[PDB]
């Protein structure tokens, strides 16, 4: 029926099949993250702080292995290559709150990303840089907020009351976009950080734990 | 200055439109209404190939219509046999992001590339029973989308920076570069005699190019959104194109005009790949609605549907002999249809 | 009386 | 008169259980493809429940004809298979709850321990343990005459019977109930630590525990009362008790499978 | 690519000896290995075969139960143990390598041998003992053709003072480094080798359809 | 860049056009000539089919 040649071929095929199944486990362990943002923001600074053509970074926390990817180019026309990143655990979006003129671009970018068709399950971690510079610019007194946002004057608050009121105004402004049509499938995490912080990894770890917990609990149908 | 040039361009466009209107004689559907329909066509699966752990982004048939290659996002490139469904070669990759693969007509080299901006060429016929990287080609600013072989010592490459290039393996430098696209290009098709080739981009246009001279002979534009796939008529006188607006279109070279549209009001998702058969009566097209369809190439009527996948289809192919077709999707499975 | 899965 | 009602009850519960378990097994085997871990445990429990109901008509005939005409070699294996299934069902339920605990409480670190190979391996362990546990049930199975003049078969032949009942009571309630309840309590604590999900999960745990207790307690209560201390009322009560014993197998697959969301969509395919 | 064998020695009948060989310059776990012996005044005869990964072991019918074959992959060595030595067990020993898949060319390489001095199946048929455009015929008891469309026959050339090589497999395919003048043809139970523009030696017919492997009688061109 | 654009447009303008009916007839004739060699629409017996 079958010659010896076919028997040897089948044996070779089985020995080929074994190695792929054996090897998949080693790669199925680590965790993956995407990094997105604009220029004039401290991507490199935070990357170097955490550590101590596509570019990738790997690090280790509590015997848990994290990989971080980022892509630069295409003149902010990414509609094509976002479709590849359809299985990552989280996207880290970082923005500077010191500059008052470019915030509208940040809101537009966040609205564009949050409402993508393919990215209907991935969650986002929001980072706000340059807190101290914001405080100094507020204490200078020559910078006005009501000019760019007229509502800020009529807003009511729920080291200085002015800096805290501005911070909470910005936080509400960013968060209010996400809750419009969230539908309970994915959520947002707001944080405040400076340029000399050191405890970012714990925040990332805790947020990843919460994301995995929610996904698993939805899978087992306890709600 | 600029106003006079704009007026001259408008006059040229108006003259071209008037000539195109004058050249139109009668509709194709009326002429082809006399031919009897082929009728209902039904096909069933014969074999299912398995062994991947991620999604699939490429596929290409062999010249003898017995071997094929497959590329995935787990970092592996696999060579498969059709009848016996055994494995011959498995190749690891340096980069984990891959969007295309290419098989040689002689049967000695394979080509791969993706987000890394380098096209890698692998040699299979070596001693010590091993597959080693033969060469690496770099010099593109953006990612790669498609790549074919002209012969054993030539290759054509298409990238996302609105350019195309022609490479020689031995020299390693771009002998010729093709430019003129406003938006990023997606697909690329090659003529049977390897004298001309056609390309499409995201600006809803198609362009024809000559290999020897490197100049754009003709340009076409009739769509509204991105162009996702392109095919070439067996004779060498027509194109079939698919776009994001859920409509397929047929174009002609000599008349420089469209002939027919393929559409239906009950489908809305985009189109991802198209192909013909040997005779030319059938047009195979996959969609995002978890299934594929076959259309009449002349009467423009629905004939048959193929289903069985759980995600969108990404690629499909037809052999030279015309015995069978092959499809793949995001289910990590390949299916051979007869 | 009864034992196991039946009575006497 | 009451015997006809009892036989009707037996037939009805057997039909319902067989139909439900057959539907679940067919749907799981056909379209689900057993991709996820949960389907393994669901399949195992469904198969055990399906095999449990095989012996119901034999006991129905035995209680109807007030005599056993099948012979001596039949009911030995009858009680053997009953002893296997009665324990494998409970052990599978306990292990499934144990698996449920780790996934929620420890998300990251449990991933190494949860692999399809271990899930496949653990399936045979419960069957083996059940067989080893019930080894003595079939070594002393014999017959005994009755007042009406008929012979019925019973179990291993003063206080040895009381010790056997105590052993079965311990191995049937002491371990399973507490280890089922503590895991759900810890789940509640963890989910509340991190406003309608609490109501749903509390309702689920309460209904599960209530159903289990209501189904299982009266049987052991009646057996203990009999062993500690001759009218047809006692026989009728015992028959109804052993009828009620079988409701858990009928009710389990509906409560763990049909109400689950990621089971309807595939059920919509066929 | 080097296959070096150095071991063994002349011992009295009833004794024992060990043979070893080492390989360098190619992957060792990929291939399968064969041990084949030749008498001083006779032809070639297959002895033993071991596969890749040690999945299967095959011993000859006439020497089963007296020999053992094994190998070590980290050390890249292939060895055998001999038991119950006799007078008729004096023959030179060769080791060869092969690889099996779609389009492969097994029996690719032959290594140097070491001389040892001791102190039903298909039967091939050759045209003649020796024959001084040249055609050589070959015949078999049973047709060597299968339903899958392949027919199994190999042509081996032996050169004086040199190891045998491979010329033609499946009587339609030229091995690497073979000039185009050689050719082969045939059909069921009839095989022919043709050479034009004349290289003298002995040419062997080989059968690979079934496990017990039989070599050719031996025809010499002078 | 206007001069290059108008020069390219003028170069592409010089072209020869064909009638629509003739092209449609040519495609119809070519599709009719080779219709006997298509195994997709004419089912083949199991003897010729390799995959069966």
């Amino acid at each position: 029926t079958v010659s010896a040649e076919d028997k040897a071929a089948a044996e070779r095929s089985k020995m080929i099949d074994k190695n792929l199944r054996e090897d998949g486990e080693k790669a199925r362990r680590t965790l993956r993250l995407l990094l997105l943002g604009a220029d004039n923001s401290g991507k490199s600074t935070i990357v170097k702080q955490m550590r101590i053509g596509i570019f990738e970074t790997k690090f280790q926390v509590d015997k848990v292995n994290f990989h971080m990817f980022d892509v630069g180019g295409q003149r902010d026309e990414r509609r094509k290559w976002i479709q590849c990143f359809n299985d990552v655990t989280a996207i880290i979006f970082v923005v500077d709150s010191s500059d008052y003129n470019r915030l509208q671009e940040a809101l537009n970018d966040f609205k564009s990303i949050w409402n993508n068709r393919w990215l209907r399950t991935i969650s986002v971690i929001l980072f706000l840089n340059k807190q101290d510079l914001l405080a100094e610019k507020v204490l200078a007194g020559k910078s006005k907020i009501e000019d760019y946002f007229p509502e800020f004057a009529r807003y009511t608050t729920p080291e200085d009351p002015r800096v805290t009121r501005a911070k909470y105004f910005i936080r509400k402004e960013f968060v209010d976009i996400s809750t419009a049509s969230g539908d309970g499938r994915h959520i947002c995490y707001p944080h405040f950080t400076c340029a000399v912080d050191t405890e970012n990894a714990r925040r990332i770890f805790n947020d990843c734990k919460d994301i995995i917990l929610q996904m698993n609990l939805r899978e087992y149908n306890l709600v | 200055e600029l106003d006079q040039l704009r007026q001259e361009a408008e006059q040229l466009k108006n003259q071209i439109r008037d000539a195109r209107k004058a050249c139109a004689d009668a509709t194709l559907s009326q002429i082809t209404n006399n031919i009897d329909p082929v009728g209902r066509i039904q096909m069933r699966t014969r074999r299912t190939l398995r062994g991947h752990l991620a999604k699939i982004y490429a596929m290409h048939w062999g010249t003898d219509s017995r071997l094929l290659v497959s590329a995935s996002q787990d970092g592996k490139l696999i060579i498969w046999d059709s009848y016996t469904t055994n494995k011959v070669h498995a190749i690891p990759l340096r980069s984990s992001w891959v969007m295309t693969c290419a098989y040689a007509p002689s049967g000695n080299y394979v080509a791969c590339g993706g987000l890394d901006n380098i096209c890698s060429i692998y040699n299979l016929k070596t001693r010590e029973g091993n597959v080693r990287v033969s060469r690496e080609l770099a010099g593109h600013t953006g990612y790669l989308s498609c790549c074919r072989f002209l012969d054993d010592n030539q290759i054509v490459t298409s990238s996302g920076d609105t350019t195309c290039a022609l490479w020689d393996i031995e020299t390693g430098q771009q002998t010729t570069t093709f430019t003129g696209h406003t938006g990023d290009v997606m697909s690329l098709s090659l003529a049977p005699d390897t004298r001309l080739f056609v390309s499409g981009a995201c600006d809803a246009s198609a362009k024809l190019w000559d290999v020897r001279e490197g100049m754009c002979r003709q340009t076409f534009t009739g769509h509204e959104s991105d162009i996702n796939a392109i095919c070439f008529f067996p004779n060498g006188n027509a194109f079939a194109t698919g776009s994001d607006d859920a409509t397929c279109r047929l174009f002609d070279l000599r008349a420089d005009q469209e002939l027919m549209t393929y559409s239906h009001d009950n489908i809305i998702c985009g189109i991802t790949s198209v192909s013909f058969s040997k005779s030319g009566r059938l047009l195979l097209a996959g969609y995002d609605d978890f299934n594929c369809n076959v259309w009449d190439a002349l009467k423009a009527d629905r004939a048959g549907v193929l289903a069985g996948h759980d995600n969108r289809v990404s690629c499909l192919g037809v052999t030279d002999d015309g015995m069978a077709v092959a499809t793949g999707s995001w289910d990590s499975f390949l299916k051979i249809w007869n | 009386x009864c034992f196991x899965k039946t009575c006497t | 008169t009451s015997n006809a009602v009892l036989t009707f009850i037996y037939f009805v519960v057997c039909i319902i259980g067989l139909c439900g378990n057959t539907l679940v097994i067919y749907v799981i085997l056909r379209y689900a493809k057993m991709k996820t871990i949960t389907n393994i445990y669901i399949l195992n429990l469904a198969i055990a429940d399906e095999l449990f109901m095989l012996g119901l008509p034999f006991l129905a005939m035995q209680v109807a004809l007030v005599h056993w005409p099948f012979g001596k070699a039949i009911c030995r294996v009858v009680m053997t298979v009953d002893g296997i299934n009665q324990f494998t069902s409970i052990f599978c339920l306990t292990v499934m709850s144990i698996d449920r605990y780790l996934a929620v409480v420890h998300p990251i670190k449990s991933a190494k321990w949860r692999r399809p190979r271990t899930a496949k391996m653990i399936t045979m362990a419960v069957w083996g343990v059940s067989l080893l546990v019930i080894l003595p049930i079939m070594i002393y199975a014999g017959l005994r005459s009755n007042q009406w003049g008929r012979s019925s078969c019973t179990i291993n032949w003063g206080a040895w019977y009381t010790g056997f009942i105590i052993y079965t009571f311990i191995l049937g309630f002491l371990v399973p109930l507490t280890i089922i309840c503590l895991c759900y309590l810890f789940i509640i604590i963890k989910v509340k630590s991190s406003k309608k999900s609490e109501k749903k999960v509390t309702r689920m745990v309460s209904i599960v525990v209530a159903v289990f207790i209501f189904c299982w307690l009266p049987f052991y209560i009646f057996n203990v009362s009999s062993v500690s201390m001759p009218t047809p009322a006692l026989k009728g009560m015992f028959d109804f008790v052993v009828v009620l014993t079988y409701a858990n197998s009928c009710a389990n697959p509906i409560l763990y499978a049909f109400l689950s969301d990621n089971f309807k969509k595939s059920f919509q395919n066929v | 690519v080097q296959l070096v064998e150095s071991g063994g020695g002349l011992v009295q009948p009833g004794g024992s000896r060990k043979l070893s060989c080492s390989a360098s310059g190619f992957a060792f776990s990929s291939f399968g290995m064969h041990w084949v012996r030749q008498a001083p005044e006779k032809g070639l005869e297959w002895v033993a075969y071991i596969s890749s990964g040690s999945g299967t072991i095959y011993y000859a019918d006439t020497v089963k139960g007296r020999f053992t074959i094994s190998r070590d992959d980290p050390k890249n060595t292939l060895f055998l143990q001999m038991t119950s030595l006799r007078s008729e067990d004096t023959a030179m020993y060769y080791c060869v390598r092969s690889i099996y898949y779609y389009g492969s060319s097994p029996f690719d390489f032959w290594g140097q041998g070491t001389t040892l001095t001791v102190s039903s199946d298909i039967v091939m048929t050759q045209a003649t003992s020796s024959v001084p455009s040249v055609s050589i015929s070959c015949r078999s008891s049973k047709s060597l053709l299968h339903s899958n469309g392949n027919t199994y026959l190999y042509w081996f050339l032996q050169r004086p003072g040199q190891s045998p090589q491979l010329l033609i497999y499946r009587m339609s395919n030229l091995a690497s480094g073979v000039p185009e003048r050689f050719s082969g043809s045939g059909s069921g139970t009839a095989f022919t080798l043709t050479i034009s523009r004349l290289d003298v030696g002995v040419y062997y017919c080989m059968q690979h359809l079934e496990y017990p492997l039989t070599f050719g009688a031996g025809t010499k061109l002078e | 860049q206007a001069r290059k654009l108008v020069e390219q447009l003028k170069m592409e303008a010089n072209i020869d056009r064909i009638k629509v009916s003739k092209a449609a007839a040519d495609l119809m004739a070519y599709c009719e000539a080779h219709a006997k060699e298509d195994p997709l629409l004419t089912p083949v017996p199991a003897s010729e089919n390799p995959f069966r």
